[PDB]
């Protein structure tokens, strides 16, 4: 950069924090164990004549 | 003392037992009494229907009882169909649980049959219609309750 003559002053500003970055981090994971079921059932009493 | 009513049975055999002060004439026209009381329809395949016993010893009363005491007594022994009439509902409540088949696993688990529970049903529905049969006297019947034109 052009400026005054002789010495010149001697600054880094590399800014050290990352940057936005691929971590969303909130996904759903773990649901609990869950199964449906459809049940059945039959009357089974004695039926003679 | 069975809970069956006897005039909707049919009288089919009588013994009368008598204790105490009793005279064989007045037993006598106490039974032809009955009998001519014939609304006490006995069998008419059987009339000469009754049975006699007589014994001099009163009835006693064990104390702390509630039976009066009395000179004389009568004890009786009947054969009638109304008691298989009885026996008719006992079958039909058998029948009932069988029907079902409640219960039986207590006496097949003794190492009987429910083999013995359906002979034992006919058996029964035999003796039923046998008693059927002897109701069915054939008595010859009486009059008509209307009269007639000419």
């Amino acid at each position: 950069s052009p400026g005054t003559p002789g010495s010149r002053s001697r600054t880094p500003s590399l800014p050290t924090p990352p940057t936005r970055e691929p971590k969303k981090v909130a996904v759903v994971r773990t649901p609990p164990k869950s199964p449906s079921s459809a049940k059945s059932r039959l009357q089974t009493a004695p039926v003679p004549m | 003392m069975v809970k069956c009513d006897p005039r909707h049975g049919k009288y089919m055999a009588c013994c009368l037992l008598y204790r105490g002060d009793v005279v064989p004439k007045d037993v006598n026209a106490a039974i032809a009494t009955i009998k001519t009381k014939r609304s006490i329809q006995f069998v008419d395949w059987c009339p000469t229907g009754f049975k006699v016993g007589i014994n001099y010893q009163p009835p006693t009363v064990v104390p702390g009882g509630d039976l009066a005491k009395v000179q004389r007594a009568v004890c009786m022994l009947s054969n009638t169909t109304a008691i298989a009439e009885a026996w008719a509902r006992l079958d039909h409540k058998f029948d009932l649980m069988y029907a079902k088949r409640a219960f039986v696993h207590w006496y097949v688990g003794e190492g009987m049959e429910e083999g013995e529970f359906s002979e034992a049903r006919e058996d029964m529905a035999a003796l039923e219609k046998d008693y059927e049969e002897v109701g069915v006297d054939s008595v010859e019947g009486e009059g008509e309750e209307e009269g007639e034109e000419y």
